């Protein structure tokens, strides 16, 4: 799943707290997981391709 | 009686009145289509940025 | 076509039969006119105008029969043809107006074609007796965690909502409606309660609102509203509510169940006086018609919640009356606080401190109340009516040196106050309810910080989801906490206390 | 559909004031005297009927 994903990386962020000069590489995780969550509400504002024409 | 008279007076000496299609297109708002397919630049391509980022951060894991 | 529809309608006009009672006006001022002819009239029957305005006859007096015009003054004029319909008024009642705004007259405003009706109703059916009805036993969920905890709601019962001037009063109500999409979704008649909104004096840019609201939530398809606009004529304000009610009394009558909201009877009050005042019937108290007492009466106990001989059915309502400088005092709310069961009080100042819904607990009442709460609910939530009645009493000790114990009911009451705070326009199932008002019962929402209040919730309620919606779908089924559900509910907000 | 709806309302409004010109054309015409005729007799038919 997307959870497999997430869930690793949200684990790796809490393990990349137990690891320092590595400030920055959380941030891009996060920019990951924003992003990850950004197609699937891209996806769930979706207008179908197609035109209404069986009622419309 | 009157209901008669109206009847065939108002259905017989104008049915619709005048309309014209043209006319609409004007007031409503026209198709126009999106502008590019795009296609998304290719990110981070080669080991140009990797051999920057090696060097960059050669950062260790404490 | 055009053309084709036209001439359907002018085809349906054909041919007639004796007018039975002309009258012919002898004076029209005020919208009273008073008419000479009419003689075999009967009381508040539907007269027909020659300029087609329609009327009631309130008055029947000695030689002149005083109508009442529905319609604007303008059109009707001196001696004029005062055909005599013959019907007293009545108004479709059927199941077709589930989904049609209509006003009084059952017209559609909205042009949602002619009205399908199984019948044609009085409007001055007289409600049901002491045996023709059973008991309060039935919840009704509004979805606002207050309503349904503080003041359970139940059914066929009254309760107000009164309170101060535009603070969103119409909002309170609506978000009832919108709760009741769950249950309604729902195939059991005993899960079906089909609201109706009665909007009294209010703006058609008012109605429009509601009316894509209510779209906008899907809401219609049990929902009528029946709207008396602002522009709407004193007569038909004044006979909006009684035939609203009507509407409400024929599935209250099939043993359904529904939800008749009033709002707001202080415009029906105004109406009443217009009419009274206008047709120079004896005045009184706060310039109010003397027989308003009479007028509020009569609407508020059509409410009932129906016999098992009656085959148990329900028409809850919620009447809104609109205080003017929260005076209680004042006689039209004087007279409705007395003929309802319970009130709930929105203040304000509340609603100034954010706090929304504004309700304000202390002024919030229910005479039926927690005698239709849900099982469940009732058990996680004794706690709750306590914790907050001390918090009442311990806030003003908020200006120092503080005990510990006053500081541990500060604690506990701030959080509580927050936990209760909830965006209007989205209501919050029952399920979603209890776990909420648990966590604060057992006290683990009070080391969570008040910003961070609003943020648990949310949290907690996805966490329950994630965790166990297993323990949601029991609470929503079972409807009644057995122990290892509360054990696992108290473990559960550990849990998530820990993340 | 918005202006199609429109372009309805619009016909039906010009087809109503040709109907107000049509009512003065009848009101022009010797029918005007030949109707009240129609009314006379199926009056007479009604209140024969009571």
């Amino acid at each position: 799943a997307k959870s497999a994903a997430n869930k690793l990386d949200w684990a790796k962020v809490i393990s990349s707290l137990r690891i320092t000069g590595s400030t920055a590489t959380q941030l891009s995780s996060f920019k990951k997981r924003n992003d990850e969550a950004r197609r699937q509400l891209l996806e769930l504002q979706s207008q179908p391709t197609e035109v209404d024409f069986s009622h419309y | 009686n009157v209901i008669q008279d109206l009847y065939l007076r108002e259905l017989k000496d104008t049915k619709l009145a005048p309309s014209t299609l043209q006319d609409a297109e004007g007031n409503v708002k026209p198709w126009n289509p999106p502008q590019k397919p795009n296609l998304p630049e290719l990110e981070l391509q080669g080991p140009e940025a990797l051999k920057a980022y090696t060097e960059q951060n050669v950062e260790t894991a404490h | 076509e055009v053309s084709s529809i036209l001439e359907e309608r002018i085809k349906g006009v054909s041919d007639e039969a004796n007018l039975n009672e002309t009258g012919r006006v002898l004076a029209v001022g005020d919208g009273i006119a008073r008419v000479f002819g009419l003689n075999n009239i009967q009381a508040e029957e539907l007269v027909e105008f020659s300029s087609g305005v329609k009327g009631m006859a309130l008055n029947l007096e000695p030689g002149q029969v005083g109508i009442v015009l529905f319609g604007s003054d303008r059109l009707v004029k001196e001696g004029e043809l005062v055909k005599r319909t013959g019907n007293i008024v009545d108004v479709p009642v059927g199941p077709g107006l589930l989904g049609r705004v209509v006003d009084a007259l059952g017209n559609p405003i909205d042009g949602k074609g002619p009205i399908d009706a199984a019948g044609r109703s009085r409007a001055q059916v007289k409600a049901p007796g002491i045996l023709p009805r059973r008991s309060v036993h039935e919840p009704v969920q509004t979805g606002l965690k207050a309503v349904d905890a503080l003041v359970p709601i139940g059914r066929g019962q009254r309760e107000l909502i009164i309170g101060d001037r535009q603070t969103g009063k119409t909002a309170v109500a609506l978000d009832t409606i919108l709760n009741q999409k769950r249950w309604n979704n729902g195939s059991d008649e005993s899960k079906k309660l089909y609201c109706v909104y009665v909007a009294v004096g209010q703006k058609r840019s008012t109605v429009a609102q509601l009316v894509q609201t209510l779209e906008q939530h899907d809401a219609m398809k049990y929902s009528i509203i029946v709207a008396a606009t602002a522009s709407e004529a004193a007569p038909l304000q004044y006979l909006a509510p009684f035939t609203a009610a009507s509407i409400g009394e024929w599935f209250r009558d099939n043993g359904k169940h529904a939800l008749i909201v009033y709002d707001d009877l202080s415009k029906q009050a105004v109406a009443y006086r217009q009419l009274s005042l206008l047709l120079r019937r004896p005045p009184g108290r706060e310039a109010y018609p003397g027989d308003v007492f009479y007028l509020h009466s009569r609407l508020l106990e059509r409410a009932a919640k129906l016999s098992e001989k009656e085959g148990s059915g329900s028409l809850t309502a919620l009447p809104v009356i609109e205080t003017q400088g929260g005076d209680v005092s004042a006689y039209i709310p004087t007279n409705v606080i007395s003929i309802t069961d319970g009130q709930i009080f929105l203040e304000a100042e509340l609603f100034y401190k954010g706090i929304r819904p504004a309700i304000n607990v202390g002024l919030s009442v229910s005479r039926v109340g927690s005698a239709a709460q849900v099982k469940a609910l009732k058990q996680v939530a004794g706690s709750l009516k306590l914790f907050l009645a001390q918090y009442r009493e311990v806030a003003a000790f908020a200006q120092s040196d503080l005990d510990a114990s006053t500081k541990q009911t500060l604690v506990r009451g701030e959080r509580l106050t927050q936990l209760l705070k909830q965006n209007q326009y989205s209501p919050l199932a029952t399920e979603e309810q209890v776990p909420l008002i648990y966590a604060g019962v057992n006290g683990h929402l009070d080391g969570i910080e008040l910003s961070r209040i609003g943020e648990f919730e949310s949290s907690f309620l996805s966490y329950l989801k994630s965790n166990h919606n297993e323990l949601l779908t029991e609470i929503r089924e079972k409807g009644e906490l057995s122990k290892e559900l509360l054990a696992s509910l108290k473990s559960a907000t550990e849990s998530f206390v820990a993340t | 559909v918005r202006y199609e709806a429109s372009l309805r309302q619009l016909e039906q409004r010009q087809l109503a004031k040709s109907v107000i010109s049509r009512v003065q054309s009848e009101l022009g015409n010797p029918k005007f005297q030949e109707k009240v005729l129609q009314q006379s007799i199926s009056e007479i038919e009604q209140l024969l009927s009571k």
